[PDB]
């Protein structure tokens, strides 16, 4: 029930799982800050596909675990994925900030 | 209904 037995737990679900990578972003960024949360994106995206085995979603409204490029707090009411996120209030996907899906994937034994 | 954090024991 500890240590790797989690690990491997989740590596069984993520085999079942469908994961969509969200393409908006959190208000009031820079073109820099902007390309460096793309490019750590762009690496979680690939250890979802080809390590933990999960399908990668087009469609975040078909898929398990949503991947933000931020905290859900900090996109606007009038983006997609807020929309979406404020509709599974009445009950779902796992909606997972940049910061917590890095956090996760370091745990699965893939840092960054 | 599984944590996305590993179970801390310190």
């Amino acid at each position: 029930l500890s240590k790797s037995s989690w690990r491997q737990e989740w590596l069984a679900n993520l085999k079942l799982i469908s994961v969509s990578l969200v393409d908006e972003f959190p208000s009031e960024l820079s073109d820099s800050d902007r390309q460096i949360i793309n490019e750590k994106m762009q690496l979680l995206k690939d250890i979802f596909a080809n390590n933990l085995k999960s399908a990668i979603s087009n469609n975040f409204r078909e898929s398990d675990i949503i991947i933000l490029k931020g905290e859900i707090e900090d996109y606007p009411m009038s983006s997609e994925i807020k929309i979406y996120y404020n509709e599974l209030q009445n009950k779902k996907a796992r909606f997972w900030s940049f910061m917590k899906t890095q956090r996760f994937v370091s745990n699965m034994g893939f840092d960054i | 209904s599984l944590d996305s954090s590993p179970p801390n024991t310190s």
